[PDB]
């Protein structure tokens, strides 16, 4: 067979430097273990400094922090500060009462 | 790089055969 | 001797399903691999049973005739092998692989 | 009219509940596995069982406190195991 | 202007409680001349096509297959009841249109129904099933449940 | 910012049931492939010749092939050895 699963091969980006270890399975496993959504902050409005309560009439943004059934995600998952989690939950509950979410 | 890429070849083949059998289930 | 070893290698089943009393529930029929010594025992017993249906009073003559027929293609024990392999193909998913 | 006939597809799926899966005609058992994952990530089975009998508020609060402690305790345990493994790897 | 009742899809509903399993097969009927009626607003038309009427065709429980009392809520009772349903759907020529499966609760028959539909017993019905869903009813506060049993 | 959770002082640092990886037997997988090969191309089909030859060699002496059929975890040995050093406990 001339095919390998993507999970068993690492694609080295262009312009990057590499070591011989980058072709091993240890690199594959190490990349899975340390795979965190750290790029969310730059794409996370609520981690930028905006007040989440200003989005109470914008269900599309709020729908990014609820599960498929509408259950607000725990702070352990959202990664927000206590204040933003507190404000975001208020926004979602207000949005639900207005008839938008 | 060859030393590493040789061990990687074996494991890939092994793990591409356990998957095929396990998936057959 | 070469004829005997060829017949034993063609008649013996490669795998055989065995019932394992795993759990209080019903036992599982899982295909198991067979080694060469275990394969020869299964094939030899089939040959002996086939041989003892022949007319000669001497076991050597009946065995000789049976071995000659197997070396020439004709044997009723190839059906047994096909039925042991069919069961194993059916229970292929029951294998554990760890 | 036809305006109310050609705009029913999105409308039908616009009021989704989030507890539905489009079955994969090839592997239909993989779609039931996906649905089960939704149930457990929304704690549907747990909530249903917890609503069968009434629990006093004081007992509810006690259980919530203990569960949180065990969750946080496990996170502290895993952090210490990672340190052990890293320390072992470097020869400590 | 004329009743033109037609089946659009079938709903296979399963209620899996602790003591029994109920399986209902239904047809989503659509009068294809509803839009041809007079004095019909765009809202009434869209509201009629968003919740189409349903008609029950097959209704089964575990007691219809002879399972009695405590045996009604077991895994084997559900598996056989699921088979009888998958058979009655083929014996009634109701396997022409798409089927949507709706599961309700998490009793011991929920996993038996799924096994009977992803297996030989449901190799004909599974080919028509297009959507699976869960309809477990939860309460946000609501009425007070009975007191805990001291056993 | 990621919340660190620090454990209280503990009588031990131990994993109740350490997860050990157990590699699959090469003879069992060879048998699992041959069985599948016969399921598609048929029993004794000439396409599965190589599978049959490989299976025979794998199982010739031992039906499960010669294997390193042993593996134990050392996490609890290291966890108990390093806990006092890495727990961050204040001085006496
Ligand atoms: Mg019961
Ligand atoms: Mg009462």
């Amino acid at each position: 067979t001339k095919k390998i699963d993507q999970s068993l091969s690492k694609k080295l980006p262009k312009g990057t430097i590499y070591d011989p270890f980058d072709f091993s399975m240890g690199r594959i496993h190490l990349d899975r273990k340390y795979q965190a959504n750290k790029n969310s902050n730059r794409n996370d409005i609520m981690k930028s400094g905006a007040n989440p309560l200003e989005f109470y009439a914008r269900p599309r943004i709020l729908s990014r922090y609820v599960t498929s059934t509408g259950r607000i995600q725990h702070r352990d998952i959202t990664g927000l500060s206590a204040k933003n989690q507190r404000r975001l939950s208020k926004a979602i509950r207000r949005c639900q009462a207005i008839g938008l979410m | 790089e060859q030393e590493v890429l040789d061990v990687w070849e074996k494991k890939v083949v092994e793990e591409t055969e356990l998957m095929a059998a396990r998936t057959s289930n | 001797i070469q004829a005997l070893e060829k017949s034993l290698d063609e008649l013996a089943p490669l795998m055989m399903t065995k019932t394992f009393n795993t759990g209080v529930a019903k036992a599982s029929v899982i295909p198991v691999p067979l080694n060469k010594r275990q394969r020869n025992r299964i094939a030899w017993n089939w040959i002996v049973q086939s041989a003892n249906q022949r007319v000669s009073s001497d076991f050597a003559v009946r065995l000789g005739e049976e071995l000659t027929a197997i070396a020439k293609g004709t044997s009723s024990a190839f059906e047994k092998r096909d039925q042991i392999h069919k069961t194993a193909i059916a229970h292929r998913a029951y294998i554990q692989l760890k | 009219a036809e305006i109310a006939r050609s705009s029913v597809e999105n409308a039908q799926m616009r009021f989704n509940s989030g507890k539905s899966i489009i079955v994969n005609k090839n592997n239909p058992a993989e779609s039931f596995k996906r649905l089960n994952r939704i149930m457990f990530e929304n704690n549907i089975p747990g909530d249903k069982r917890s609503q069968r009998f009434y629990m006093k508020p004081g007992k509810v609060a006690e259980l919530k406190r203990s569960q949180r402690h065990r969750k946080e305790f496990m996170m502290g345990f895993k952090r210490l195991i990672e340190i052990v493994k890293d320390a072992k790897r470097k020869g400590y | 202007y004329k009743p033109k009742e037609e089946v659009v899809k079938y709903i296979l509903h399963g209620k899996f409680t602790k003591n029994n399993t109920h399986l209902t097969f239904s047809s989503v009927v659509e009068d294809k001349n509803f839009h041809k009626n007079k004095g019909l607003t765009y809202n009434d038309t869209m509201l009629y096509y968003l919740n189409l009427p349903q008609k029950v065709k097959i209704s089964l429980s575990t007691g219809c297959l002879g399972f009695r009392k405590a045996a009604r809520g077991e895994y084997e009772a559900a598996f056989q009841t699921s088979g009888r349903m998958f058979e009655l759907i083929k014996e009634k020529n109701m396997l022409n249109k798409d089927i949507e499966v709706v599961m309700d609760d998490f009793g011991k028959g929920r996993a038996a129904f799924i096994s009977a539909l992803v297996g030989k017993e449901g190799a004909s019905v599974v080919k028509k099933v297009v959507k699976i869903s869960d309809a477990t009813k939860l309460k946000f506060g609501g009425v007070r449940s009975p007191k805990m049993r001291r056993l | 910012k990621p919340p660190v959770y620090r454990l209280p002082p503990l009588p031990r640092l131990k994993v109740k049931k350490p997860i050990i990886r157990q590699e699959a037997n090469k003879c069992l997988v060879l048998m699992s492939n041959l069985l599948q090969c016969w399921s598609s191309y048929g029993h004794m089909s000439p396409k599965c010749a190589g599978l049959v030859t490989e299976l025979k060699s794998c199982t010739s002496e031992s039906a499960l092939g010669k294997r390193n059929n042993v593996q134990k975890s050392n996490i609890n040995y290291h966890a108990a050895r390093l806990y006092d050093r890495i727990n961050g406990k204040p001085h006496d």
